[PDB]
């Protein structure tokens, strides 16, 4: 009859259906829905999707931005109408627009968006909307918005090809049913893009994004880290400083083998520091978290000691890697948290195999 | 060459090889050393990039790739292209309907200017 | 699964060379795609201003 109690089981749920949706966002919002976390409606989708953390942007783009499905459009409509660009220039108004949605990809996602969005911007601006001789010129000005603020930002086009402030101008010559856009509406536009990127806000992917950069370093026909982190779904858990055990049964230096660890929600990534000046890490092994098991162990040479084994349901038992925590209470929080997500990425798997066993 | 050495001591003032940045801007119109100012000059146009990227995927050096190898690699790797994005992308680049993708052809296709 | 997935690409890039070669490839002609799409959409969208689009209905 009362809202559930969120414990630990249905916390865990609550952050499947993020990865869901972050992996699949039609399954994401269907899972959501069925457990009451959001309103089965377009308008309780479209503010969850607006209000809570733990949504890749551009997942939600791809979401919103799909034409066929009726709900997706409502979601959409709902979404901009939460929106107020009342006396905003257009272009203000998109980066509004766009700091909650990533607006990049597919041309017909973008079309999509930047529909939706100038209808709304319309609706707020009655009469912006008046000065010009067709409606549908706010339209096809913000795609140009979004043109630009590729061009000018995008390494892809070279600056000798990038748009100038006359060939932005030029390009437009006689949309607004033969006529020109005010020419000095499209001066301001391009100087408050010249001045400022278009950027969405950032999210958990950002989060992932600036890790690899600590562990790749300065790099370009190869640029990048070989491990592909920053998945959509993929989010930070916690970072600790462990120590490599090669052998549990052996007595080594203290300090010896030290690594820095990032838990992310589906895999556990060692790394060894690079250089201190801030800090740089070397990539040196990740594990996946399925079938992973986490054991403490003390003994007379180790006192907080870790080992994490490999038992896949089919497959044989496999210590992966064994650590020695610098404290018990590193131990405690670093395993917790390991298990933690152990247990949620075996629901995943368990969700997905009676999606297969299924469809 | 070394023509921009003689620009770089006009503002090295003090003959101990270095420049200052706030002239950095000025000796290129014409502390960094020179090291990294003889970098600064040296420091590829995008058809030319888009052809190396292809030719990365022709590994037979052949000058055509497989229409469901192209599709397989643009769906899965990068910025995973949709289904129906790749089918537009090989409505224009199949140039004979054969499945085999003429991808210099496309590269001009592309950035036609 | 997600680690198969993870594995299904690895071997994918490295079948034509350094996995970060392979990728930056993969990008720069998606990339260089998805701008070319986004051009034409565009000259297609200025080419039909009679649709009224801006009446939500």
């Amino acid at each position: 009859e009362f809202a559930f109690s969120n414990d630990v089981i249905r916390k865990r749920h609550y952050r499947i259906g993020l990865n869901l949706f972050n992996k699949k966002p039609e399954k994401g919002v269907q899972y959501l829905i069925e457990r009451g976390f959001v309103p089965d409606t377009p308008v309780g989708v479209a503010h969850f999707l607006l209000q809570r953390k733990g949504l890749s942007r551009q997942m939600i783009g791809e979401f919103l931005g799909n034409r066929q499905k009726q709900f997706n459009r409502d979601v959409l409509d709902c979404v901009v109408d939460e929106m107020d660009f009342s006396t905003m220039e257009l272009d203000e108004a998109l980066r509004k627009f766009q700091a909650h949605i990533r607006v990049q990809g597919e041309a017909q996602k973008v079309e999509r968006l930047i529909e939706a969005f100038s209808q709304r911007y319309c609706i707020c601006n009655p009469g912006v909307v008046r000065q010009f001789r067709n409606p549908d010129t706010i339209f096809i000005l913000a795609f140009a918005i979004i043109l630009l603020n590729t061009d000018m930002y995008s390494p892809n086009v070279k600056p000798e090809r990038k748009m100038k402030l006359e060939d932005f101008i030029k390009n437009l010559r006689g949309v607004d049913d033969g006529e020109d856009i005010p020419r000095e509406m499209l001066m301001g536009i391009y100087e408050r893009i010249r001045k400022r990127e278009l950027k969405t806000n950032e999210d958990h992917v950002s989060q992932v994004q600036k890790v690899e950069k600590l562990i790749v370093g300065k790099k370009s026909l190869h640029p990048g880290l070989g491990c592909v982190l920053s998945l959509p779904h993929r989010r930070l858990v916690c970072y600790c400083r462990l120590f490599e055990v090669p052998d549990p049964n052996k007595p080594q230096k203290l300090g010896l083998h030290q690594r820095e660890i990032f838990l992310f929600n589906d895999l556990l990534v060692v790394t060894k520091i690079f250089q201190k000046k801030s800090v740089t890490y070397s990539f040196r092994q990740s594990f996946s978290l399925y079938g992973m098991q986490v054991l403490l162990f003390e003994n007379q040479y180790y006192p907080n000691g870790i080992r994490l084994t490999s038992s896949v349901p089919g497959a044989d038992i496999k210590v992966l890697i064994n650590f020695n925590a610098p404290n018990p209470q590193d131990r405690k929080k670093f395993t917790d948290d390991l298990r933690e997500s152990i247990a949620e990425v075996q629901e995943m798997e368990k969700h997905r195999i009676e999606s297969e066993l299924e469809k | 060459i070394a023509e921009f050495k003689e620009a770089f001591s006009l503002f090295d003032k003090d003959g101990d090889g270095t420049i200052t940045t706030k002239e950095l801007g000025t000796v290129m119109r014409s502390t960094i050393d020179f090291p990294e100012f003889l970098t600064m000059m040296a420091r590829t146009d995008s058809e030319e990039e888009i052809r190396e990227a292809f030719r990365v995927f022709d590994k037979d050096g052949n000058g055509y790739i497989s229409a469901a190898e192209l599709r397989h690699v643009m769906t899965n790797l990068g910025e995973k292209l949709t289904d129906e994005e790749v089918d537009e992308m090989i409505r224009e680049a199949d140039i004979d309907g054969d499945g085999q993708v003429n991808y210099e052809e496309f590269v001009q296709m592309m950035t036609a200017k | 699964s997600s680690d198969l997935q993870d594995k299904q690409v690895e071997m994918l890039e490295r079948k034509y060379g350094g996995r970060l070669v392979t990728r930056h490839a993969a990008r720069t002609i998606q990339t260089a795609f998805r701008q070319y799409q986004m051009n034409k959409n565009f000259e297609r969208l200025r080419s039909s201003m009679s649709e009224n689009r801006m009446s939500r209905r």
